[PDB]
């Protein structure tokens, strides 16, 4: 009712990389998700949990938010339940998740002439990760038999790349402004509810 | 501890590090061959280097895995391309001595010029010569012409080949070969797999049984052209006998399109030629393909990108920049597809533009596969992948669909008969030539035959099978086979051979599913979704798999046969034997020409 975040978070100049995404916890807001078809011709709009017509009358405990920037090919990794190279080493999530996913495109923008080196994905990683788990820290991957000893060469590489991104690509490897939402239910006094 | 993730893991960063290297270094010859001047050479010699040496020092890691310990087939697939040096293998010497050769022999093919006539008319190799060639009509004029040729550059060009033979032989057994034949044969070779086994021994095989069964056609030809050409030039050319050397359009006998004037079915007849029905009916350089991307449609294949019609160019400079343009179609990388050709209206821009679109679209079908699978099946398929859909889009069928024939047009006798004879002049006109220069470079790799008798068994051997006898002796003092350029040049030659072979196989079995009864040199694809899908199982395979899996796929026979290249010329033959009735076809070699 009063500047929600739900506009503010999606003009905001600069966006994080992948595996540093700026979580944002919402606080008492009113839920007119029907004002953000105000905001862009969005790519993206399918979301999963409940159906879009009951989402007008719904009330929840609290939402949160997370932004990133992101390929072409990679918009239907995010899905809940499925495997890939950044849905299950970056951003894993949850089977039953109740919440709904946006993304829309912006190459006008987020790619420069002579290439723009300022997003990263992580592609080397020991474990799994687990639904809403977060790593920034990166460590000299160890794939050999030999130590790392802090530095690389053999067997010893570098987890994060650079995300390429030209105004000449196609539209497979144009970069996506991404925001994932989801719902959270708790047993307190509920603060947000659509009106 | 593992033994293949290692492997894994480094074949997936190579992967995802060299495509930002490769894509920034074809754009950079991109945008030299858009204006060329000082600053865009710099570029691309700047971009080029980035990514040679990259390539060379990732090599010399990928060697030190083995290709023993791995076992999924689709890794060893792509590290084998990678263990496999070029020239990194020989010292310092013997690759400063082998780069400067290479240089050399490029130079002094580039630089030529005769003097026959009066001291001022000094005319270099191109393109006045190569006119004057073409388009003569004599017997001295030619010999006194273009004996320079074959008596300046071979001579020029004997000692640095000869030493160049013997400095490649000692560079393939490096590479655990036998000669340098079995390193140019080892682009089809493809083992590992049961069933699917194709030796390079086998190959020669192959191709020694496909070559029986074209040489009926090929005499028949021969006796037709020779008796025409008895009647067009007087007191030479023997009735019975080998034709000169010479005297056959192009110098080095590559095609045989030169000579249809001298040699017509039909005189007195028009053939099919639609450009003033593009003349009259205004019909510009966009709609050239943008038809042409509405026939691909309509054959069920998907849309082009928007990222192809902005920047790509499709006509003349017309803003003062300096370009040579010839017809190509680029694949820059990241989902990047761009043509640059020099359009103009007539039908054989309308049939390089399908040409050009056809093999883009097979370059833009396996976008998926991994960078070091994002080629051809072999060497031979983007050529004729194109020629297939330019060969079937030349029918009058499609021609009258399109609206470009007029309605009330019925396709007559002649008109076919001579539209046979023209395409098999140039299609049939190079496989007999192009096997003899690949069997003797073969066989001259081997070292089967001394170095002391180099030319003498080249004439004596290329005037059994292609039976063209030469004016005048070679007494191992005349370099004759460098004046062609790919042999100067070192560039494979087999591809010409088997991509006809695989398009004639393609056609047919593309017209097949399609549903199409009657003759086959008129058959047409098109409104024919399901046999486009056919064919997109097959472009869509890539490289993973070996070439043979994929022409059981689209075809479903493991062997290449003559069959269905000979159902495209029956017509031919038919008419050719009831043509010569009075003539001896053969080409007995017992006749010279040089009797003083
Ligand atoms: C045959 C040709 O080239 N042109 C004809 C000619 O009668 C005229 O130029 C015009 C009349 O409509 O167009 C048509
Ligand atoms: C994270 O959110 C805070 C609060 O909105 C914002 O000030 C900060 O700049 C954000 N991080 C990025 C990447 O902009
Ligand atoms: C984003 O900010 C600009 C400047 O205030 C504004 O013009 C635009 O409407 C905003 N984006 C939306 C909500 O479309
Ligand atoms: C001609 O060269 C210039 C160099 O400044 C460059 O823009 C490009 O290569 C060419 N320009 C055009 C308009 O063709
Ligand atoms: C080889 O590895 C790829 C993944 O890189 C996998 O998809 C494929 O199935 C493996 N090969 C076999 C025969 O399973
Ligand atoms: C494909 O079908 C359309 C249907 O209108 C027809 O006009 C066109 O001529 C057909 N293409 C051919 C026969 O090549
Ligand atoms: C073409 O076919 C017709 C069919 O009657 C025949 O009369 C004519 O002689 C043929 N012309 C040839 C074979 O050149
Ligand atoms: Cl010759």
């Amino acid at each position: 009712t009063n500047l929600c975040p739900f506009h503010e978070v999606f003009n905001a100049t600069r966006f994080a990389s992948v595996y540093a995404w700026n979580r944002t916890r919402i606080s008492n807001c009113v839920a007119d998700y029907s004002v953000l078809y105000n905001f862009a011709p969005f790519f993206a709009f399918k979301c999963y949990g409940v159906s879009p017509t009951k989402l007008n009358d719904l009330c929840f405990t609290n939402v949160y938010a997370d932004s990133f920037v992101i390929k072409g090919n990679e918009v239907s990794q995010i899905a809940p339940g499925q495997t890939g190279n950044i849905a299950d080493y970056n951003y894993k999530l949850p089977d039953d998740f109740t919440g709904c996913v946006i993304a829309w495109n912006s190459n006008k923008l987020d790619s420069k002439h002579s290439g723009n080196y300022d997003y990263w994905y992580r592609l080397f990683r020991k474990s799994k990760l687990k639904p809403f788990e977060r790593d920034i820290s990166t460590e000299i991957y160890q794939a050999g038999n030999k130590p790392c000893k802090g530095v690389k060469g053999p067997n010893c590489y570098f987890p994060l790349q650079s995300y390429g991104f030209r105004p000449t690509y196609g539209v497979g490897h144009q970069p996506y402004r991404v925001v994932v939402l989801s719902f959270e239910l708790l047993h307190a006094p509920a603060t947000v509810c659509g009106p | 501890s593992t033994t293949e993730e290692q492997a894994k893991t480094f074949l997936e960063k190579f992967n995802h590090e060299a495509e930002d290297l490769s894509y920034q270094s074809s754009l950079a010859s991109w945008n030299y061959n858009t204006n060329i001047t000082d600053e865009n050479v710099q570029k691309m010699n700047e971009a080029r280097a980035k990514w040679s040496a990259f390539y060379e020092e990732q090599s010399r890691m990928a060697k030190t895995y083995s290709l023993e310990e791995i076992q999924n087939l689709t890794l060893k697939r792509q590290l084998k391309a990678l263990q496999h040096s070029g020239t990194s293998a020989l010292s310092a010497e013997k690759s400063k001595r082998l780069n400067t050769i290479l240089n050399k022999m490029s130079t002094i093919y580039s630089t030529g010029k005769v003097l026959d006539p009066n001291t001022q008319e000094c005319l270099a190799l191109e393109p006045g010569l190569d006119d004057i060639m073409e388009n003569s009509r004599d017997y001295n004029r030619r010999l006194w012409a273009w004996e320079g040729w074959r008596a300046e550059v071979g001579k020029q060009l004997r000692p640095l080949y000869e030493e160049y033979v013997v400095l490649e032989n000692e560079m393939a057994r490096a590479n655990n070969y036998e000669d340098y034949g079995d390193y140019w044969r080892g682009d089809y070779e493809v083992t590992g797999a049961g069933d699917y086994d194709y030796s390079r021994d086998q190959l020669m095989k192959d191709v020694e049984r496909t070559f029986a069964e074209i040489k009926p056609l090929y005499e028949q030809l021969h006796a037709y052209v020779r008796a025409k050409l008895m009647h067009t030039y007087p007191s030479y050319i023997s009735p019975t006998g080998c034709l000169p050397a010479h005297l056959l359009g192009d110098m080095w006998g590559r095609f045989w399109t030169n000579l249809y004037s001298l040699t017509v079915p039909f005189e007195h007849k028009p053939s099919i030629d639609v450009t003033e029905k593009m003349e009259n009916q205004s019909w510009d350089a966009e709609r050239i393909f943008k038809e042409a991307e509405k026939f691909f449609v309509s054959i069920s294949l998907p849309y082009m990108t928007q990222g192809f019609w902005d920047n790509s160019m499709l006509t003349e400079p017309g803003d003062g920049r300096k370009v040579v343009c010839h017809p190509t179609a680029w694949d820059l990388g990241k989902g990047d597809f761009r043509i640059k050709m020099c359009t103009k209206v007539t039908m054989d821009d309308f049939l390089t533009a399908h040409h050009e679109m056809g093999h883009i679209q097979y370059d833009m079908a396996y976008a998926a596969q991994p960078y070091l699978l994002r080629n051809g099946a072999n060497e031979g398929f983007h050529e004729a992948v194109g020629e297939i859909m330019s060969l079937s889009a030349a029918t009058p069928h499609y021609l009258k669909a399109l609206g470009l024939l007029a309605p009330d047009f019925h396709e007559d006798n002649e008109t076919e008969i001579n539209f046979l004879l023209k395409q098999a002049l140039t299609i049939v006109g190079t496989l007999p030539f192009t096997y003899m220069l690949e069997k003797w470079r073969w066989m001259v790799f081997k070292g089967e035959i001394p170095k002391q008798q180099w030319m003498e068994k080249w004439w004596e051997m290329k005037r059994e099978i292609v039976g063209v006898v030469e004016p005048l002796p070679h007494d191992e003092t005349y370099c004759d086979p460098a004046c062609l350029f790919h042999v100067a040049e070192d560039y494979s030659f087999i591809r010409y051979y088997t991509r006809t072979i695989y398009q004639f196989q393609f056609h047919e079995a593309l017209c097949k599913t399609a549903k199409h009864e009657g003759a086959l040199f008129k058959c047409d694809i098109s409104n024919s979704t399901e046999a486009g899908q056919r064919l997109l199982q097959m472009l869509r395979l890539g490289k993973s798999e070996p070439w043979t899996l994929a022409l059981e796929n689209i075809v479903g026979i493991k062997t290449m046969d003559v069959k269905p290249l000979l159902n495209y010329f029956e017509p031919l033959f038919t008419w050719l034997k009831e043509q010569n009735r009075n003539s001896f076809v053969g080409w007995s070699t017992e006749w010279t020409p040089y009797s003083d």
